[PDB]
RNA sequence: AGUCAGCGGCGAGCGAAGAGGGAUUCAACUCGUUGCCGAAUCGGGUCUUAUAUGACCUCGAACUGUGGCACCAUUUUUGU
RNA sequence: CCAAGAGAGUAGCACUGUUUGGGAAUGCAGUGUCAAGCCGGCAGGUAUUUGUCUGCCAAGGUUAAAUAUAGAGUAGGAAG
RNA sequence: ACGGACCAAGGAGUCAAACAGACGCGCAAGGGAGGAGUAUGUAUGUGAGAACUCUUUUCUCGUACUGAAAGGGAGAGUGUG
RNA sequence: AAAACAUAGGUUUGUGAUGCAUCCAAGUGGUGUAUGUCGCAAACUGAUUUCUGCCCAGUGCUCUGAAUGUCAACGUGAGAG
């Protein structure tokens, strides 16, 4: 066979399920994919043609969202905060008839999360056109001004209502460890911290020995 | 799917003075017996059937993609290489030939 | 592609250059992962040494994005730094600022030797750092 | 229960070491109507008094419960425990049904 | 809510008081055909509970299964094969006894849908179920726009789908993420889906 | 992540979830245990009304269908 | 002036089997056994007791849309 | 020793992961998006898996390793005292 | 196509119906048996004739035998668990 030095026995497309003269069978390729993006956008567009009148996205709440990897970062998650929206004021079913979600399943875990969250709120709603209807009077909610909008065709992305992020910045600083941090020790010592933590915890050190040692 | 592939067919083995393969099972059709299943056969498979995944696609470095083009950018007006592509003008001037926008709206 | 592959060069050549000792028709002789200790031995202990028998220890339904990475070392971050920074701050008199998470991280280990003191609002350091970001009279903050 | 609800944690202050990731700001949670559950919402006690009562005992119930009348009280750790399963259920059954003969003997 | 009442009665099972309940439905059944309609539930409760509301359409049945467990049948009781599947009462029959139990009423008439069904007793042979089963035909059923969704293509059986909330306890169902896994594409899809091919649309 | 999860003659061979990004979504829903109750508030039938409704029987239905309320509430609670 | 009305031979446990990557048990099924002071119940991937602490609140009941079509699918395009 | 009476037309080394080298090829501690999604007319169409892309969020792999672990962790700069 | 088998003829067991024998996925399933020791079942021997020894250690079988070695679950009581 040819000699090359390449980079040691391979190559895979020859092992189980690639249906062969024998049939089988678990397929799912992507090619419908030209087709499925437009299946997505041609759908997407035309949808939004219907909806007319209507701002498409629907608000939600923004978040900081889990993990460590994710500890430091928000998103704009599922849902609302029912006692986010009390404490703006306004009643959850009303608030779906808006088409600003609600949850439950929030938990709701900090106090931030109001705060930033009433002020977006409240912005969706200082963005706010609402419909009325004629004869009727407008006057529920105060639904506003006929030719305002426009409400129909830009569907609407709520981001414009209620942006996303929000983060806090921080600058140059001439100082601080002159007062103080040039002595702080973190050659292990602000190690400390954890360590104490680690070492007195359950089957550690700390709790069972010393307490042993004791009596 | 399975093309070529299709009689209920068995191999006949050895003894029979013939090479060993896949025969053609029933009698009449004068297919009676005649070699099966493969590639060699008559209508049968090929060798190798004709694989769904070929990579029939690809990636392209982006910057590379773009950076090929690039070059053939400035290279669309190399004009000795315009002129090579076949192109042609006795009218060649300026290379590019560079034109009003307004002949935009002649209709 | 197809005018490249050998067999367009080993035709009208029976064994496809296999040898023509070694008719070694088209099964494995051999077959997968397996037979490495009988008659692979040789190589898999060689090119494979370590492998088998299980030892140490373990811990199971571990959920890795919890220890999701956080290091880096010193140099590295001024470099991410504003440069106008980088070539300013030195004297202690401008600590820039530095948020190790937009950096990704969240430990410092130490390594490097800067080009000017700043402010690295960082997670978590080496030993080193009480002598490298202090002894620099650089900083850091420990998130809270 | 509500003794595992109110005021709750006001959590401190920094990362790791005994304390983590931000003072918080403890919200108001829980007011979690579902500690409803049971309590002794009096109807339960009621009824399932009533009946119990009603019914009488279990022929185990009594087992156990000769055992206690005895004393063989490390036992029943056998029929608590293989007979309920669990632990727990044990305890369970023990209260049960020791309660319910030692008022009933008054 | 008498059914409060009712409920913790009925958990007394273990006991002579029951039993005696227990004992004349297990002389009864026992005298008895094998399916029957009811005019009426022997078990109320339950009844009312998985829904039973009293009206038409409404259909009870009591439906008599023999318990046990199974042999695998094989002919005469040998396999061939390698060891595993082996054993006279071997594979040891992962539907469940309710399931086949409704299921059976499914096959067993040209309409009914199994709204739900309890356990009524066991005995040392049959095991009886109360089955909830319900025509999709009655006009003010169909009437009942609550119910209505009973009507649908769907509805074409669905106890042999699996539909009935034991029949999806074999089938599975158990939203704790790291305990209802698998099966939460059903046993299949899932697989289908795990064991995927190489799709990339590029490469 | 074919993974530091891991199973496994522990070998062969196998082997996942969570999160993130993301699509799609204004998606969410009932009953049974709460006084529900001045001839069941129901339903089937009938008959009106051009349907409900009206109406009346039937008689399915007080072994309980309605309505109300449904551990997110109701204001918990207390402003009774 | 108070209430405060949430699913059982099921849950569970043993046992067996089967089944799982799921590990001193991922389920299920059989069989036996068989739960709730409600300071509760369920979960929190090393057995246990034992205790906190952390997350939910099962065991009745319905629910587009985004997905599939995998070979044997049918109306009507587009193609290579 | 086998196979080989004759002539047409057939008739056999494929697709393909991670991966090793080689080589061209991109950029470079980053790189590779990548999933998607938006996006506006050429005008069939269009606001191009495939056109053009185009990209904030980044995602993902890469730009210290070592320890079973618990866990730590590199100019132990150089030089210097 | 026989020196084979069948075969009458020879010999023993097993076995009396809530049974024996026996078929069976299962069922109130089957068959022997629409029947009952002059019965059935089961095997061995192979016309007539004539005879058929010794061995029960072995190895089976058999045993209503013994009874306290053993032999599973199973229970039973015993420690924070």
């Amino acid at each position: 066979m040819p000699k090359g030095n390449n980079a040691i026995p391979h190559v895979h497309q020859r092992k189980h399920w690639n249906p062969c003269s024998s049939q089988k069978g678990n397929v799912k390729v992507f090619f419908n994919q030209p087709a499925q993006k437009q299946r997505r956008r041609r759908l997407r567009l035309l949808k939004a043609k219907k909806i007319f009148p209507r701002p498409l996205k629907a608000l939600r709440p923004q978040v900081n969202c889990p993990t460590v990897r994710y500890n430091m970062k928000r998103r704009l998650g599922r849902g609302f905060s029912l006692e986010e929206l009390k404490a703006a004021g306004v009643k959850p079913r009303y608030a779906r008839t808006i088409g600003i979600r609600v949850d439950r399943r929030r938990k709701n875990k900090s106090e931030e999360g109001m705060n930033i969250n009433v002020q977006r709120l409240k912005t969706y709603m200082s963005k706010l056109v609402l419909f009325p209807l004629n004869r009727k009077k407008p006057q529920k909610g105060d639904a506003t001004e006929e030719e305002v909008k426009a409400a129909t065709q830009d569907r609407s992305r709520y981001g414009t209502a209620a942006v996303g992020g929000l983060v806090t910045p921080a600058r140059e600083a001439p100082r601080k460890v002159t007062e103080e941090e040039s002595t702080k020790k973190m050659y292990k010592f602000l190690k400390k911290n954890h360590s104490a933590v680690r070492f007195f915890r359950a089957r550690n050190r700390r709790a069972a020995r010393k307490e042993a040692k004791e009596n | 799917r399975l093309s070529g592939m299709k009689h209920s067919a068995e191999s006949w083995g050895t003894g029979r003075a013939v090479a060993r393969i896949p025969r053609i099972h029933g009698g009449g059709t004068s297919m009676s017996g005649a070699g099966a299943f493969g590639n060699m056969c008559r209508g049968g498979r090929m060798f190798a059937p004709t694989k769904i995944f070929r990579r029939w696609h690809r990636k392209i470095n982006l910057h590379q993609k773009r950076f090929a083009v690039v070059s053939a950018l400035a290279a669309s007006s190399l004009p000795a290489l315009v002129m090579s592509r076949g192109h042609k003008i006795e009218n060649v001037a300026e290379v590019p030939l560079v034109v009003e926008d307004g002949v935009r709206a002649y209709e | 592609p197809t005018r490249f592959k050998k067999t367009r060069h080993q035709r009208g050549s029976t064994f496809c250059g296999y040898g023509r000792v070694g008719k070694h028709r088209k099964h494995p002789s051999g077959r997968g992962n397996a037979g490495g200790e009988h008659h692979h031995r040789i190589n898999f202990r060689k090119y494979h040494p370590g492998y088998f028998g299980k030892c140490g220890m373990n811990h199971y339904h571990k959920k890795k994005n919890t220890t999701w990475k956080p290091t880096i070392n010193l140099d590295n971050l001024t470099k991410l730094m504003a440069k106008d920074e980088a070539m300013k701050a030195k004297k202690g008199e401008a600590l820039p600022v530095i948020d190790l998470l937009a950096n990704g991280y969240s430990k410092l280990l130490g390594n490097g030797h800067l080009q000017a003191p700043c402010i690295v609002k960082a997670r978590w350091v080496s030993k080193l750092a009480d002598k490298k970001i202090r002894k620099a009279g650089g900083a850091v903050v420990l998130q809270a | 229960a509500a003794t595992k609800r109110e005021a709750p944690v006001p959590r401190t202050g920094i990362i790791a070491g005994f304390n983590k990731g931000y003072k918080t700001t403890r919200r108001a949670r829980r007011p979690s109507s579902n500690d409803r559950y049971a309590l002794p919402h009096k109807k339960l006690r009621a009824v399932k008094a009533i009946i119990s009562d009603l019914v009488g005992f279990s022929p185990m119930e009594r087992r156990v419960q000769e055992l206690l009348r005895v004393g063989k009280d490390k036992r029943a750790l056998k029929f608590c425990k293989k007979r309920l399963g669990s632990i727990k259920a044990a305890k369970k059954r023990r209260a049960k049904v020791e309660e319910a003969l030692r008022q009933q003997t008054k | 809510g008498s059914f409060m009442y009712l409920n913790e009665l009925w958990k007394k099972k273990s006991s002579d008081v029951m039993r005696f309940i227990q004992r004349v439905r297990a002389w009864e059944f026992r005298h008895q055909h094998t399916i029957v309609r009811l005019r009426r539930p022997t078990r109320p409760e339950k009844a009312r509970m998985v829904g039973y509301k009293t009206k038409q359409g409404y259909v009870v049945f009591r439906v008599r299964v023999r318990r046990g467990g199974r042999k695998r049948p094989v002919h005469k009781g040998i396999t061939y094969g390698k060891p595993n599947t082996a054993g006279v009462l071997g594979r040891k029959l992962n539907k469940n006894n309710r399931v086949v139990a409704e299921q059976r009423l499914g096959k067993k008439y040209g309409n009914l849908r199994v709204l739900n069904s309890y356990w009524v007793n066991a005995d040392s042979t049959f095991l009886w179920y109360e089955v909830v089963a319900v025509d999709p035909m009655h006009r003010a059923i169909r009437r009942d726009p609550r119910i209505n969704w009973i009507v649908n293509a769907v509805h074409k059986h669905r106890e042999q789908r699996g539909l009935t909330s034991a029949g999806r306890k074999h089938r599975g169902l158990r939203q704790k993420g790291h305990k209802a896994s698998k099966l939460r594409p059903s046993r299949r899809a899932a697989w289908r889906r795990n064991n995927r091919m190489v799709f990339l649309r590029k490469r």
